[PDB]
DNA sequence: CTTTATTCACAAGCTTGCACAATCCCTGCTGGACAATTCTGAGTGATGGCAGCTCCCACCTTTCCTTCTTCCTTCACTTAGACTACATTTATTCAGCATCTGTATTGTTGGAGTAAGTTCCATGTTAATACTCACCACTGAGGATATGT
DNA sequence: ACATATCCTCAGTGGTGAGTATTAACATGGAACTTACTCCAACAATACAGATGCTGAATAAATGTAGTCTAAGTGAAGGAAGAAGGAAAGGTGGGAGCTGCCATCACTCAGAATTGTCCAGCAGGGATTGTGCAAGCTTGTGAATAAAG
């Protein structure tokens, strides 16, 4: 009897004991295999880190060292497959990327 | 004394809203409109402060992105008013009608 | 399939701008970033910027400032290079390159390198050259001067040929290599290991880290076979 | 019981809503139209929102009732919950 | 003596702090991702619930997850996740 | 062969029943089955939603009735939470 | 007791115990309320006899005997509420509604 | 001869075209398209005669409300005629 | 292997003049036939990744349903 | 909340044509079609036709057609009503009515009705005129021409007064209206129920059915109590 | 230059032939109904507490109304070329038939894999806590803008 | 071409309190372990339906030419919208109280799963009709062209 959580034994820092229990609770499927936790927790864990990694360097040429959901707003919908991704999606308090049509212009 | 030509305060003022991220409609009048209007299929009811606050900002973000829309209509009739008919048209293709 | 079509060898007098396309066919044009690189027999490999179709978003190194500027047509799908005031030192191979806007991605695939004629993470290679028979290991070692998540590349290049990807996020295969070649380390201790030679591995091998926000390539090694 | 409150979504609220949308000229009878449509997506998320209070047996409309609207209309909001 | 709410803020600060160490957030930002990483769990699950329904099995493998994220997300963000979850599952039966 | 169960007799007996002159082809036949099954996969998805919803384990009429509230237009919503409520009024009264 | 069916209990065309199959191993919940597919039931019935009977009399109006898709997307797209319904539907071999824009009449 | 001012014609087909439901295009080219644009993801993958004809309904509709909203683009830009400008336009309202 | 050029001139008039239209630019087909192009290919990606999950070789009508469903496109008459 | 609002009386000149609004307001307007009913002392109410916001379509009755002509107008969500050539027998109250493309759907609610001067299938309803005491039992009879799949309608009507639905569907309740009304019956035969009598139920009793595409009224019944 | 009688082509309506698909009938067979039993999950009540009303107030920021200017929208002319229309030639598609074969599908077995029950402990949540970062106040420099030069 | 007041917007400092990163208490759900049980890889066979080829008749597309008509550029009036100032007015943050209902807890009870039998409704295959497509003829009707005024 002892340690290792599924999460340490797969490298990971997102729940999959908490990712089985989910799945086996939200009424998906009669049975869950254990490598679909896994593999979703994987998954998880890689966007999060997508989108935070980008928040932060958005909050980091912004002379700031927390991240608001601006940051995240501007990590989001500037990138063509976030943005596909999260297209459908209401961030509050993120406001909208800063663009001026160019008819709009005076010249 | 000293006076502006239009549209250059209008374009600041598209250079300050959209790097600001806050709400753009009092919250009052909002709480005021969206009790108005669930009254009239429950009455007695009462909303939470934070789903008042999600009601407007869904409402905003949907008027805002309705307004990019309406302005590309604009555009595209070689315009820079945006008319009714554009918001028509916007509403029209985007399925709302 | 992904193929980035460029122009021929500029042969340019000095003073005047010179214009490089990167007409890009196979993949979804907008969703990928295109980089320019410059290399030179001086100094090698250095990346110069790139251009994002999506939101026409650029990112110059600070030594390119001004010297190059970026532009993009997506109706023709093209991007195109502007290098203005061309110096004595200017005479290279220009590269464009497509990279995803992930940050795990790479310079996957290259453009075949205009030749322009005239009339900071430290990268830091151990082995300059190497010799090599047709069955032994190498291994080549990337020590950097910061620290970088894992965020490494290693390219292969033949000479006068454009340089092909091996390794991205410092440890995955690319698509179409084989596992003879293998990336190991992290954080600055960086390793690529070729298991066994063929005769088309005499080549010159490069790392490039894009963790931070200017790109650095590797001093380059040579590998001789037999 | 209240009574004419789509008019406290003044004029100068629509202007910024309108130059968060970039846009530089607005003509006089786009006000009303924004009124309009405000409301009419107004009572439809509402409506959903109330029918899901109901379900749950609740007096009081929740936040995650919002949230469930809409998502149900395709308008997904983060950041409130679920 | 009320009952307590769970979340994915305790994990979601740990990524956090291993892709950028100096940097803290907000707790709407924390709201933000909460959100987003239940929205991707109800869509990758529901999504590969479907796939098992239509092939006639009764159990999600890790299969079905990983059409699930290649039916799901756009094409490099679906490559990569594809990789993080097979580099996973090989890590995850060797122990 | 393997006996794939469809809606078609019942559409039959329907469409007999509101015009017993009326016949239907097989294409028409397969947008009713496509229709029914659609109907069906939406109407127990909410009420499955909202059964999660509420820390139910269960579904019931009233789930039943409140996706249809919800799902369904106006009088298309109204009509069919009478047509329901009078089969389960039925059903209940009699065995 | 010669075995009467949940359908006819509750006085409908549409089967009772084939909807309470599909609820029970569709994966929607862990139990099924046994009132709940005779709803279920009586909705898609009566669904299923709005848009036959309005499919009829199109088809009456074609002077058609049969129902073809026409007549289904004929029945369907004059309709808001059934147009509402199934906007994000496409119908095969239904065709469109005739509808000429005023401006591009001449005169 | 006897010849008509243009714009008849147009109309003719519109209201023809609006009274039919068989489709517009022909199913053997439509096939070969199908099985090229498949060939970059499968290299050898065979296709049901109702996989094409499901893939034709779809794209056939699709093209056809795609039209319809670039025809009100056209039309809401004073003009009769349509331009790419105007798919673009439908289709950035859309959200493709 | 080319065939887009399948996708006619005429065909693209008769989807035209079925969507109302009654004066068509010269430019209005190569638009179209990149806009079918591209749909085309969102629609067979996944037609072909459900293909590949049941383990097959053939692409049913069914693969088809549940793609053009997944994009929100729903199809009647295909079972 | 629903309102149909009708304007004043006219007095006009036989030969004219004479306009009729029904403005709306409580509904989604488009979602409901608007019906038009003609009352005279004589023939009783006769259905007009119908005009639908949703696609502007029309259907009239066969005595009422090219003599009626029925027209929508989204922007201030009215209906008008015009008649031209006007004959003597004119001098008519026409309503304006509210009811659903729902085949199940009645003529809920009802415009006031405006009273002009000039200067199928047969709804039998047995008692014409019956006397009941306060606490009686009251059945009228609505026996039908032909066959209708029991949509049929059951209406009450004061003097000088619009009329209020009572029953739709030939069974359900209306909204508002007390269970002490109950309708019964299906194919042909028809039959309106009133439990026990007040001083309210003073009025005239008329059955419509939609069945078909001629909309028919009945004769109706005149029931006054004490 | 203005209504108006030939001319012309096109789609709608009417009348049989028929043949392909729809309706209906026969037969297995499998999924639904009957019935007794257990195992719950969910409905009655009671409770505490918290959060959502209602009211008062000071302030000061936001909004509304007026006036002037300007510049954008809309209407009218013109024209050149990009469309439609049609005849003719051509090339491609449709439909029927035949052959061949990879493949989808069904059947059987059994072994790996996964559900279920106990326990216990290590992780996750909440309460309490001491700072860190962002916002306001305040100058100070730097570009932008309208204007007389 | 330049010169210059003037509102507006970043670029730095300092204060500070709002929020947020950090540390105990505990409780609860996830892990270890074992047992039952079942579901789906793994072969094996077998029709079957999709791919490929051929061939002739429809039949739609390509091309060239004429002629209309429509998109687009230019010009001008005018009126509608924007900018700014001054006065009103109502949002907002704070501070109380009141109380209604929301979530928690315990009880228990009717209802829903479970399992075994069997039977009858439903799907597949095969005759059986029938009604809508096809072909041919007639006819109203809009469109466009010549003709008298």
């Amino acid at each position: 009897a002892k340690a290792k959580s599924r999460s340490s034994r797969a490298g990971l820092q997102f729940p999959v004991g908490r990712v089985h229990r989910l799945l086996r609770k939200g009424n998906y499927a009669e049975r869950v295999g254990a490598g679909a936790p896994v593999y979703m927790a994987a998954v998880l864990e890689y966007l999060t880190a997508e989108i935070l990694e980008l928040a932060g360097n958005a909050a980091r040429d912004n002379k700031k060292t927390r991240i608001i959901p601006r940051h995240l707003q501007l990590a989001i919908r500037n990138d063509e497959e976030l943005n596909k991704l999260l297209g459908k999606v209401t961030i509050a308090q993120g406001g909208v990327l800063p663009n001026i049509q160019a008819v709009l212009l005076p010249k | 004394p000293h006076r502006y030509r239009p549209g250059t305060v209008a374009l600041r003022e598209i250079r300050r809203y959209q790097k600001s991220t806050e709400l753009l409609i009092r919250k009052l009048p909002f709480q005021r409109l969206v009790r108005e209007i669930a009254q009239d299929f429950k009455t007695d009811l009462r909303f939470q402060s934070s789903a008042v606050m999600a009601l407007q900002e869904a409402c905003e973000a949907y008027l805002v992105g309705l307004f990019e829309d309406t302005n590309l209509c604009a555009i595209h009739a070689k315009r820079v008013t945006i008319m009714p008919k554009d918001i028509q048209l916007a509403r029209r293709i985007r399925g709302e009608r | 399939e992904v193929q980035l079509q460029q122009s021929g060898p500029e042969l340019v007098e000095p003073g005047t701008s010179v214009k490089m396309p990167c007409k890009a066919s196979g993949y979804t044009f907008t969703s990928y970033t295109i980089q320019w690189v410059k290399q030179t027999p001086r100094q090698g490999l250095e990346w110069i910027g790139y251009i994002y179709p999506y939101n026409a978003g650029t990112k110059y190194n600070e030594k390119f400032k001004g010297k190059a500027t970026l532009t993009s047509d997506k109706s023709s799908s093209t991007v195109y290079m502007e290098l203005s005031s061309l110096t004595s030192e200017d005479s290279a191979v220009y590269y464009c390159a497509r990279k995803s806007s992930r940050l795990r991605s790479t310079l996957d695939y290259w453009g075949q390198g205009t030749s322009v004629t005239v009339s900071d993470i430290k990268m830091t290679q151990s082995p300059s050259s190497m010799h090599a028979s047709l069955g032994e290991r190498v291994t080549i070692t990337c020590k950097a001067s910061q620290d970088i998540r894992s965020y490494l590349s290693w390219y292969q290049q033949k000479p006068w040929k454009s340089p092909k990807t091996l390794i991205y996020y410092a440890t995955s295969l690319a698509d179409g290599v084989p596992s003879r070649f293998s990336g190991s380390g992290s954080g600055q201790d960086f390793s690529l290991t070729i298991n066994n030679l063929e005769s088309d591995d005499t080549a010159t091998y490069y790392c490039l880290q894009h963790g931070e926000s200017p790109y650095t390539f590797g001093s380059g090694t040579k590998l001789e076979i037999k | 019981v209240l009574r004419d409150n789509i008019q406290g979504i003044t004029k100068p609220a629509i202007r910024r809503l309108a130059r968060r949308g970039g846009v530089k000229r607005i003509s006089g009878l786009i006000y009303e139209e924004t009124r309009g449509v405000l409301k009419v997506f107004l009572e439809n998320v509402i409506r959903d929102a109330v029918t899901y209070t109901e379900h749950a047996k609740r007096k009081t409309v929740t936040a995650m009732d919002v949230v469930y609207a809409l998502k149900r209309q395709g308008r997904t909001l983060y950041g409130f919950g679920g | 003596k009320r009952s307590r709410k769970e979340s994915y803020s305790i994990y979601v600060y740990k990524v956090l702090k291993q892709v950028h160490p100096d940097t803290g957030i907000s707790s709407k930002a924390m709201g933000i991702m909460n959100s987003f990483v239940n929205d991707i769990f109800e869509r990758i699950a529901g999504e590969a619930s479907r796939l098992a329904h239509y092939n006639k099995r009764s159990t999600i493998t890790s299969r079905e997850i990983q059409t699930a994220v290649r039916l799901l997300l756009p094409g490099e963000l679906a490559k990569h996740a594809v990789s993080e979850g097979t580099k996973a599952v090989t890590k995850y039966t060797s122990s």
